[PDB]
């Protein structure tokens, strides 16, 4: 059980629905200013248009 | 004039307006869809309607006047600080505009085919009865008295209007029950022009985008309103005296009653120039200024400012905003009988013109006076650019020099020898010459004062030549004269500049003069 254990360790222990495409869209911003967030989460959340 | 004010043909003239025009079918038809569609807050699909017919037809879709004033406060509702609301009524923007930019611009083109009445493109009775939504709509418009600081009438009794149940359109008032408050248009006008060359991002946004293109519609109206008063409202032979009282009911003695204040003269040149680079004078007293619908000063976080206009751009187009409204005031002036002066309105021409000099001959940057005085189209402000350059100058050699020329160059424009003669005894005087009485420390004031007056010159010069044309520069020899006396002003300018006082050299009007109708410097540079 402990060199099973040992191994368990080894795998990680203990939502991201739109994360990469905001911090994306943040990196290549061209703005110099505040850039709120809700303007990233309503830009990268349309999903209709 | 043209035929925007002399078309009487399909009209019905009523006690409410003159210029009433009866629907037929088709437009009744029209004008009851575009209700139907405001009525159920479908202003994507009235825009539509609107855009999908515009210019690929002969016939001509007529606005019906409450949707003209649906346009009106739609154009208010910008998206910098009305973006979510915006969003929330179009979730799925198909057009990619923001309503209020689609109104505007749609408001602008009917404007646009108002203004030049096409016969051969579009049929009269449509462009007469566009001009009446538009004139009914401008009544509607009508300013309330000036504060310091009746719900609907449809004439058309053919349909039911949306307007009659609904006072706002997306949680702001409609733009006549706004307007039509003691204390909002003059605030509004003030609002407009303070905010015009305003640094701050929300500011310059809510004039720019908003109030500036409104305003000026809103002054072409009034402007064709007013010629349409003038021609029909009229009594044509009069006895000089009900004609004033006619001038006074006139819609831009209405539209400048509501910024009649005080004194017209004072108050009013403070009011045009607002905000601008001249001191003020006499420590006048602060002009209260609030935003008009809810938090115009504020940008909602969702919109993000990626537009940037320089300087130039701004004065410019506050300039040019400036010289409309100054022209809609002389063209209310100019129609007021010698001798007589207007009972409702205080307004005394020679009171605004010296009002007008003083504000602009007390300007300490060059570059807004230029674009106050460098106009694209001379004829259409020929009226009353030259007698504010007059008076300017005049104002100018009067500080500058302390014996004061009279200028008669407004009634010289006819005859170009006179013209010139006039130039060649000022310039002899050495008033428009630069005064060695200036000190060398306030050496650049002196400059400033003296590009103004050569600006002044050179307006009067441009007019001269639009009236006279280029006949006898070299031919009459008193214009010749007059050539040789610019350059005598210029050799004695050039006399400070070997004095070497500062690194600048003076400016000259030599070569702007020569380029105009100088023949290349005469002889000096012919060859």
């Amino acid at each position: 059980l402990q060199d099973l254990k040992k191994e368990i360790l080894d795998s990680p222990r203990s939502i991201t629905s739109n994360t990469v495409a905001k911090s994306e869209l943040q990196k290549s911003i061209k703005f110099s200013g505040s850039i709120p967030e809700i303007y990233l989460d309503v830009v990268t959340k349309e999903t209709i248009s | 004039d043209g035929a925007l004010i002399n078309s009487v043909l399909y009209v019905s003239p009523r006690n409410g307006a003159h210029y009433f025009v009866e629907l037929t079918e088709k437009h009744l038809l029209a004008f009851e869809m575009l209700n139907s569609m405001c009525l159920l807050e479908n202003y994507d699909h009235v825009l539509l309607f609107l855009e999908c017919q515009f210019g690929k037809s002969h016939n001509l879709a007529v606005i019906p006047f409450d949707i003209i004033l649906v346009l009106f406060t739609l154009s208010t509702l910008s998206e910098y600080y009305k973006e979510p609301i915006l969003r929330a009524n179009d979730p799925y923007n198909t057009s990619r505009e923001t309503l209020s930019r689609r109104a505007l611009k749609l408001l602008q083109k009917y404007l646009a085919i108002l203004k030049e009445f096409d016969s051969e493109q579009y049929n009269l009775y449509d462009l007469e009865l566009l001009r009446c939504q538009f004139f009914l709509a401008i009544d509607t418009l009508t300013p309330k008295k000036q504060k310091w600081g009746k719900t609907f009438k449809n004439p058309y009794r053919s349909y039911i209007s949306c307007l009659e149940q609904r006072n706002t359109i997306l949680g702001n008032r409609l733009l006549n029950l706004k307007l039509n408050e003691p204390g909002e248009f003059i605030n509004m006008i003030l609002w407009t022009l303070s905010n015009s060359l305003q640094e701050s991002t929300p500011l310059f946004l809510s004039s720019h985008e908003i109030w500036m293109p409104l305003l000026e519609i809103l002054i072409d109206l009034f402007s064709c309103r007013q010629d349409y008063f003038i021609q029909h409202e009229v009594a044509q032979n009069v006895s000089k005296s009900l004609f004033v009282q006619r001038l006074s009911e006139s819609p831009l003695a209405v539209f400048f009653e509501s910024l009649n204040t005080r004194n017209f003269a004072n108050r009013f040149s403070e009011y045009v120039f607002l905000n601008c680079d001249y001191k003020l004078p006499s420590d006048n007293y602060a002009t209260p200024v609030h935003p008009v619908y809810n938090g115009e000063n504020t940008i909602v976080d969702t919109y993000i400012p990626t537009i940037k206009c320089s300087p130039l751009y701004k004065s410019q187009k506050s300039l040019a905003l400036r010289r409309k409204l100054i022209g809609s005031c002389f063209k209310l002036l100019l129609r007021v009988p010698d001798g007589h002066r207007l009972i409702t309105p205080r307004i005394v021409a020679d009171d605004v013109i010296q009002g007008i000099s003083r504000t602009l001959a007390s300007f300490n940057d060059i570059l807004q006076f230029k674009k106050f005085f460098m106009t694209e189209n001379l004829s259409q402000e020929s009226y009353f650019i030259p007698l504010l350059a007059e008076g300017t100058l005049s104002e100018i050699l009067k500080d500058t020099q302390e014996c004061v020329v009279i200028l008669t160059l407004v009634e010289n424009l006819s005859d170009g020898v006179s013209f010139c003669n006039e130039v060649i005894g000022l310039v002899k005087s050495k008033c428009f010459a630069f005064t060695e009485q200036c000190s060398q420390a306030s050496y650049e004031e002196a400059v400033l004062n003296i590009e103004k007056c050569d600006v002044c010159l050179l307006v009067l010069l441009r007019y001269l030549l639009h009236l006279i044309g280029t006949e006898a520069i070299l031919d009459a020899k008193e214009q010749l004269e007059m050539l040789h006396a610019i350059e005598k002003n210029d050799s004695g300018r050039r006399q400070w500049a070997k004095a070497l006082n500062l690194g600048n050299d003076p400016p000259l009007l030599y070569p702007i003069v020569s380029q105009m109708f100088g023949v290349h410097d005469k002889s000096v540079i012919i060859e």
